[PDB]
RNA sequence: CAGUCCCUCCCGCUCGGGAGGAGGCACUCUGGGGGGACUGCCGGCGAUAAGCCGGAGGAAGGGGCGGGCGACGGUAGGUCAGUAUGCCCCGAAACCCCCGGGCUACACGCGCGCUACAAUGGGCGGGACAAUGGGACCCGACCUCGAAAGGGGAAGGGAAUCCCCUAAACCCGCCCUCAGUUCGGAUCGCGGGCUGCAACUCGCCCGCGUGAAGCUGGAAUCCCUAGUACCCGCGUGUCAUCAUCGCGC
């Protein structure tokens, strides 16, 4: 009874890896991230302004 | 149409409450006072040789106060 | 918004002090040694440097 | 006649020009044709980003690029050749897949 | 096809868009002189940078300027006897090709209807919309006065353009009649000085209230 | 001989040979195109060459890219090219620089990036 | 000569009153009550409008060799207005085309590779061919430049 | 003939045919147009030649669609709630099936029936600045 | 059919036209580098300086084009409803789980985008056309059935290899004839399609009778200035659907 159902689809089945939230996932070939928690670990993953 | 074609043929320098109207120095080639030279207010870009065209001889721009 | 830089300006008076018959009023020649005699890695300062010498090595025959 | 298509990919342009000179000097120390590094398109992985952390503000946007370039090595089929490609020091970031083709 | 295929090869030898060559046309007024480019070119259209250039303007030809002021003539503060004026449906904005259709269809009305080289009555139409003077503001001691001024050749060109094609617009908004012949209209009765038209209705507007403000 | 052409996005390959005067756009004559006024931008340096060229010489073009008034602007920038280095006289370049100056030079202009804040209608474009 | 030497919309028309008196290519009995495309706001005008899309149809086998269904649809597709909301690109109808493809098909001048497409018989292009180098014939005369 | 009387309604002659039964509530553009092609006849011309036997042709198309091989999808009620046979309707017939709809909802209480009631949009539109 | 012996197909006026294989690497192209381009020079201006103006030559020229890069403090701006967290508060609750509804509810005020306010026009048919990126329970070509949304099968594809693939703008052969209508579809009811446990609160689309207001809008009013304004569309992020949105082409 204490167990969350199984969802696939919908944001109540994606959540961020870092954060938590339950919001803004960018999934561009599978990072699994929140979008702002993404400028926290921008120059980690090899990404560069230009 | 009685207009009177003229001259530029020196700029004073812009001019106008905006800074669009230059005054020029126009010399009169057609009418009565034929080669007078007086500066005239103009709207438009302007350079040195373009034909203006003028209703009224008698009309004189006051010096610029700067 | 011309103006050549300081250090430019800076440089430029050393290099053609120590190698004044080096350079002439070439622009491409005088942009040629600025390659070989400094260590620039930007063109396009090596290129204003080289411009800054044209004009200066001008300046040196006409007084 | 056999080839070995071998294609590199890497971020870093250095490390990918390096094992490309690495294969090409092994190529010709061996005495096997080697069709050139080709250099296919490189992929651009564009992201944007409102930079704002909350629903205040100008709204302003980063964009971030990855710039993964990749060539393309064919040479001929030759096993004392394909015996000096998996000796090779290879640079972590780059990485290298080697198929064959009749 | 064939109309067109014969209005492709009539300019074979050299004649603006498809006939009419600019040999034959002239310049009255001294003042258009050197503004109007009537250098012949098959087509109207440079894509020139000539607004980076200061006065590049002259070297654009007057049909492509015409073209420019009538392609970007819809939806603005003018309300002309309370019109709100605007291309709500396949607008030429960007539509070149329609403006160059529209305009091709109004240099066919021109000769069907004088008979004449068309670049000649646009002259006549140009030389006879072009205001000479209007109003400006000067203060001194916070005093604002009126004043009358002299206008540019160049500004006289610009406005007798933006007249033809506000005219055409004007004419053929909400009406069963269609663009080219409205155009064909302003055209026509401003190279004949008509006051009915209003390019030479407001050349004279603009010559007075000047007139008076001296 | 083999001539280029660039205008914004559409690219002209040219081949000019010796030939009745079979001129040939993607292997199309260049008399059927519908839209006539790229017929005549088409049309304009062979115009302007002679019609002795014109008869004298084959020019097979392969236009791709951009939009058709692009291919058209791209395929007189190819014709241009491929009649001068044909002939290589001075007196039909200068009259080609005459009519305009970029029968050999071409438009170096290419298209904007879009902008935030409403980048939709264009580069310049924000919200009110 | 070739389709590639003549227009297009001359050489359609052209193909289009041949094909007319050939038995195997017919409307069917649904094609007159249902538009050529589902994007269209009212029905064809003409009733001649069936065999133009085979006249077109089989220019486009002509063409690209190997067609099928789904990107005839997509070339056929326009502009619909969606009321409030902007005009969109949509897809044509497919039922006509199929229907239009299976009659040439029995009409030899087409046919089927199974996992690549529809293509075009040599019979089909020799028909295409003559059609274009008649129009050609008549469009030198017309038009002396096509000698070239 | 300017005046032209079809099925208990009037057209004017001007129009084309398919324009011209337009003017019936109860005719669309398809509707007048796929009628009649099934009539045989071009629907462009014009309805002031409108004879009494292609009249009563349309109107024998108007009274069973179906068995003049129209489609059962052309029909504004396909598998009509009293019948479950494909019909459609003409004039007062529409208002009166429109009608009992209205009422079957409101005896039902679905809500879309009070939606109707108030003169209340039904499909999820939002009505905080609009209307 | 860049030139194209040889081979294949079709046609012709027998000139040749077009297409593939053979084989080549020709132009752009993809990308490893360098040059060119720099107040470089003419003249003037400017103290002869700085730097400016005009000129020519050059593909491109006197901050080459658009950005990344916005220091010191202030606004006690917003963000503890995300991350680290001062402090306080609940502890079968100020905990957790499950579900029905709500977050979409309206006499209404305001902002921003989308469209409708036709003869430029709506409808049939032809044709010149890209491009950013994406695709594995996916792109899905493609065979076949059903109007159709789609179903059965199905090649290729984890990225210059296959698909999304069509761009859109445009012109013409033709039809309609200045009308709240052949504009425009909201608004209803019907019958079908996709998704998901399921959409009436709470998806859209496919076709059917139906057709609102709107037919150019006051004081006043915001912003762009050369590939730019105007204007026109494609794609994709998030994502089964939902955005008329944002993004960027």
């Amino acid at each position: 009874y204490n167990k969350r159902k199984p969802r696939k689809f919908g944001k109540g089945a994606r959540r961020c890896i870092r954060c938590g939230q339950y919001g803004p996932i960018i999934r561009i070939q599978g990072l699994m991230l929140c979008r702002h928690c993404f400028r926290e670990v921008a120059p980690k993953l090899g990404f560069r302004k230009y | 149409d009685e207009g009177y074609p003229a001259e530029v043929i020196e700029i004073i320098g812009r001019t106008g409450t905006t800074g669009d109207v230059t005054q020029v120095k126009v010399r009169i080639l057609e009418g009565r006072d034929k080669g007078r030279v007086i500066r005239r207010n103009v709207r438009g870009p302007v350079r040195i040789g373009d034909i203006l065209i003028l209703r009224e001889t008698e009309r004189e721009a006051r010096e610029i106060k700067s | 918004g011309k103006i050549r830089q300081g250090f430019i300006k800076r440089v430029a008076r050393e290099l053609v002090n120590k190698y004044p018959n080096e350079f002439t009023t070439d622009f491409e020649h005088n942009k040629k040694k600025v390659q070989e005699l400094t260590n620039v890695t930007s063109k396009k300062i090596r290129n204003r440097i080289a411009g800054y010498v044209t004009k200066l090595v001008r300046m040196k025959m006409e007084g | 006649m056999q080839k070995a298509r071998i294609k590199i990919a890497s971020t870093n342009v250095r490390s990918l020009d390096e094992v490309a000179n690495q294969i090409k000097q092994i190529a010709e120390r061996t005495g096997v044709r080697m069709s050139g590094p080709i250099p296919l398109p490189t992929k651009r992985i564009r992201i944007t980003t409102r930079k704002s952390p909350d629903g205040e503000g100008s709204a302003t946007f980063d964009r971030w690029e990855l710039r993964v370039h990749k060539r393309l090595i064919d040479i001929e089929a030759d096993e004392r050749a394909m015996r000096q490609i998996m000796r090779i020091r290879v640079p972590e970031d780059v990485t290298i897949e080697i198929e064959l083709i009749s | 096809a064939k109309p067109l295929n014969e209005r492709f090869f009539i300019p074979h030898e050299i004649k603006v868009m498809g006939r009419w060559s600019t040999e034959d046309v002239e310049v009255r007024d001294p003042s258009l002189k050197p503004y109007i480019n009537l250098e012949p070119r098959l087509l109207p259209h440079t894509h020139g940078r000539h607004a980076k250039k200061h006065f590049g303007k002259a070297n654009v030809h007057i049909v492509e300027r015409l073209i420019n002021k009538i392609m970007r003539s819809g939806g603005s503060h003018y309300k002309v006897a309370g019109h709100f004026m605007r291309r709500e449906h396949r607008s030429l904005n960007s539509k070149k090709v329609k403006a160059y259709e529209v305009v091709k269809e109004a240099f066919k009305i021109i000769e069907q209807r004088t008979g004449k080289n068309p670049i000649q009555v646009l002259v006549w139409a140009i030389e006879n919309a072009a205001p000479r003077e209007d109003t400006t503001s000067v203060m001194f001691g916070g005093i604002r006065y009126h004043v009358a001024v002299d206008i540019s050749p160049m500004r006289r060109l610009d406005v007798a353009l933006r007249n033809i094609a506000l005219g055409a617009s004007a004419k053929c908004y909400r009406n069963k009649m269609s663009f080219a012949e409205a155009l064909a209209e302003e055209i026509i009765l401003a190279a004949n000085k008509d006051p009915k038209s209003y390019a030479y209705s407001k050349k004279l507007e603009i010559e007075r209230i000047a007139e008076s403000s001296r | 001989i083999q001539t280029t052409g660039k205008r914004k996005t559409a690219i002209a390959r040219a081949v000019i040979r010796e030939g009745k005067g079979r001129v040939r756009i993607n292997g199309k004559p260049v008399e059927i195109i519908e839209p006539e006024i790229a017929r005549f931008t088409i049309l304009e340096p062979l115009i302007l060459a002679g019609e002795e060229i014109w008869n004298s010489v084959d020019i097979d073009v392969k236009v791709e890219g951009g939009g058709f008034m692009g291919q058209a602007e791209a395929a007189r920038m190819a014709i241009a090219r491929a009649l001068v280095e044909w002939t290589g006289d001075m007196s039909l370049k200068e009259k080609f620089m005459k009519y305009d100056r970029t029968m050999l030079v071409g438009d170096p202009r290419r298209t904007e990036p879009h902008k935030p804040n409403r980048s939709t209608k264009g580069p310049r474009a924000k919200r009110q | 000569a070739t389709v590639y030497d003549v227009p297009g919309d001359l050489l359609v028309e052209r193909v289009a009153q041949r094909l007319k008196e050939i038995p195997e290519i017919k409307p069917p009995e649904w094609a007159p009550f249902v538009k050529t495309g589902r994007h269209k706001e009212r029905l064809p005008e003409q009733e001649d409008w069936w065999y133009y899309r085979v006249a077109s149809i089989l220019r486009r086998v002509y063409l690209d060799g190997p067609v099928g269904i789904e990107r005839l649809r997509t070339y056929y597709g326009g502009r619909k207005n969606r009321g409030h909301a902007p005009e969109k690109f949509y897809k044509a109808g497919g039922s006509i085309i199929r229907k239009a493809l299976q009659q040439l098909e029995a009409a030899g001048f087409v046919e089927k590779v199974p996992g690549k497409g529809r293509v075009i018989t040599p019979k089909g292009r020799s028909f295409l061919d003559k059609i274009a180098t008649e129009l050609k014939k008549e469009l030198e005369e017309i038009i002396p430049e096509l000698k070239k | 003939r300017h005046i032209v009387r079809v099925a208990g309604v009037d057209l004017d002659g001007n129009k084309q045919l398919r324009w011209a039964l337009t003017a019936i509530k109860g005719i669309g553009i398809n509707f007048a147009t796929m009628v009649c092609r099934v009539a045989g006849l071009d629907p462009f011309m014009k309805a002031g030649y409108l004879t009494d036997e292609q009249v009563k042709k349309i109107e024998e198309i108007l009274a069973d669609p179906v068995a003049h091989g129209i489609p059962r999808w052309a029909v504004n009620r396909p598998k009509d709630y009293e019948t479950g046979r494909d019909l459609h309707l003409i004039t007062a017939k529409l208002d009166m099936a429109i009608r009992e709809d209205i009422m079957r909802l409101r005896r039902i209480r679905a809500y879309r029936g009070i939606r109707h009631e108030l003169g209340l949009p039904v499909r999820g539109q939002r009505t905080r600045s609009n209307f």
